[PDB]
RNA sequence: GUGAACGGUGGAGCAACACCUGAAGGAAGGCUUGAUGAGCGUGUUCCCCGCAUACGCGGGG
């Protein structure tokens, strides 16, 4: 879907000066900046009000999601799952503002196996253990010479 | 070509001859070519010139408006617009509390295109006579209509040559009726007062996708409308 | 009658074997498609400009 936003200037948008005493220095410096509007609509330093469009992919689709791995350890695995618990916080999308990407996942596949309900994860339990016991013992050590450069 | 129409929005309504000459005089004092060139006076005297006004007064709800016909007339008012516009907010700040002054602008084209039926535009604050023949002719409607059909398609023509566009010549008019009679006058009290039309309606076979002027009195906002409005308008 | 005249550089031969371009990397962050144009006042001979050449036409405020 092609969807449209645009800008405008507010102050091109005041109309009356009430609410202009708000701004300081009086009207006189909100029209000034009507006036370099004006003299930038006659004429490259642009001002406000844009008219712009992004297409965007409709809501209520279901997607697929592919997650591999490469002879995981159990830990590992936990790890991906617990993202996967809480995923629906984040947003898979950009335009954070206009809150594109919220969504919900209907089904998590181990294997083949469903392993998804509505309160997260039910099932893999060998894999959670694994990185509630990978939370444990866990330093930032291994960030360090990890991210050390010789 | 295209005309460039500005609004500017002060508030309260202001009439078009009342600020054309409103507009003169904040701006006598000062910057008299940017004053010469609006009024399309001549380069030499305040006399205004004969020929078509490229920069005339209009309407506008909440104040006035301008329009230049023509790149010229669009440059003069590209050029005048920002003196102006500090001219009202001045003007406005001096008594008061104060105002904020609204610009708007559009660059409207200007086309014109033969169809074989008749179509029905309407124009308001139509001024028709201004010496005495005219007023003999219009006692008898056969010899005003012909002279009404006359002055339509002069004023089409004059407009087109003015904005510097090719009109074909083998367009017919047609006169219906006007609604009401009403004078006009040049100057507040004064004795004299020129004949108009008011809610004149005319059918021209040809379609016209702009603004355009018929008539006289044409640089005080008297007797131009958006064609491109009425398309449709009912 | 050229110190000439006459006279085959020939036969055979594998460039080929092996070898992962790619490991890591957020298209992002802000933004009214709603404004503008479509309705409201003047009551009778007076200043300038051209074609003519004044018998008048055109335009203009």
């Amino acid at each position: 879907q092609v969807v449209w936003a645009r800008r405008m200037d507010p102050i091109l948008n005041l109309g009356s000066s009430e609410d202009v005493e708000v701004i300081n220095g009086g009207a006189v410096a909100a029209n000034g900046w009507i006036q370099d509007l004006l003299a930038n609509s006659k004429a490259n330093g642009r001002g406000l009000k844009a008219f712009n469009a992004h297409e965007v992919v409709i809501p209520g689709l279901k997607w697929v999601w592919r997650i591999s791995l490469d002879r995981p350890t159990d830990a590992q695995v936990g790890l991906v799952l617990l993202a996967l618990n809480k995923m629906t916080n984040e947003r898979i999308a950009g335009g954070h503002s206009k809150d594109y990407g919220r969504f919900v996942i209907d089904g998590v596949s181990l294997n083949g196996e469903q392993v998804w309900s509505q309160s997260g994860i039910t099932g893999g339990e060998q894999y959670f253990d694994a990185v509630a016991e990978a939370i444990d013992g866990l330093s930032s050590k291994e960030f360090e010479q990890f991210a050390q450069s010789a | 070509m295209f005309v460039k129409q500005v609004f500017f929005d002060l508030g309260a309504r202001i009439h078009a001859d009342e600020a054309r000459a409103l507009v003169a005089k904040l701006l006598d004092d000062t910057q008299p070519g940017l004053v010469s060139a609006l009024m399309n006076y001549m380069p030499a005297s305040k006399t205004s010139k004969t020929e078509f006004p490229l920069v005339q007064f209009s309407n506008f709800n909440q104040g006035f408006a301008l329009l230049g016909f023509g790149e010229v007339g669009a440059q003069i008012l590209s050029d005048a617009t920002p003196i102006i516009h500090d001219a009202m907010a001045k003007l406005f700040a001096s008594r008061g509390q104060g105002v904020v002054v609204q610009v708007s602008s559009r660059d409207v084209p200007l086309s014109c295109e033969k169809r074989p039926y008749g179509l029905q535009y309407t124009v308001a604050k139509m001024v028709v006579q201004k010496k005495h023949e005219h007023r003999e002719r219009l006692a008898n409607p056969e010899t005003g209509k012909v002279f009404l059909e006359g002055l339509f398609l002069r004023s089409l023509e004059r407009q087109a040559a003015a904005v510097g566009m090719v009109l074909p010549r083998d367009l017919v008019v047609s006169f219906k009726g006007a609604e009401r009679v009403s004078s006009v006058k040049l100057r507040p009290d004064s004795t004299l007062a020129h004949g108009s039309l008011r809610h004149a309606v005319f059918e021209v076979n040809a379609r016209l996708g702009g603004l355009w002027s018929v008539g006289f009195l044409l640089s005080k906002g008297f007797g131009h409308i958006n064609t491109d409005l009425q398309l449709g308008q009912g």
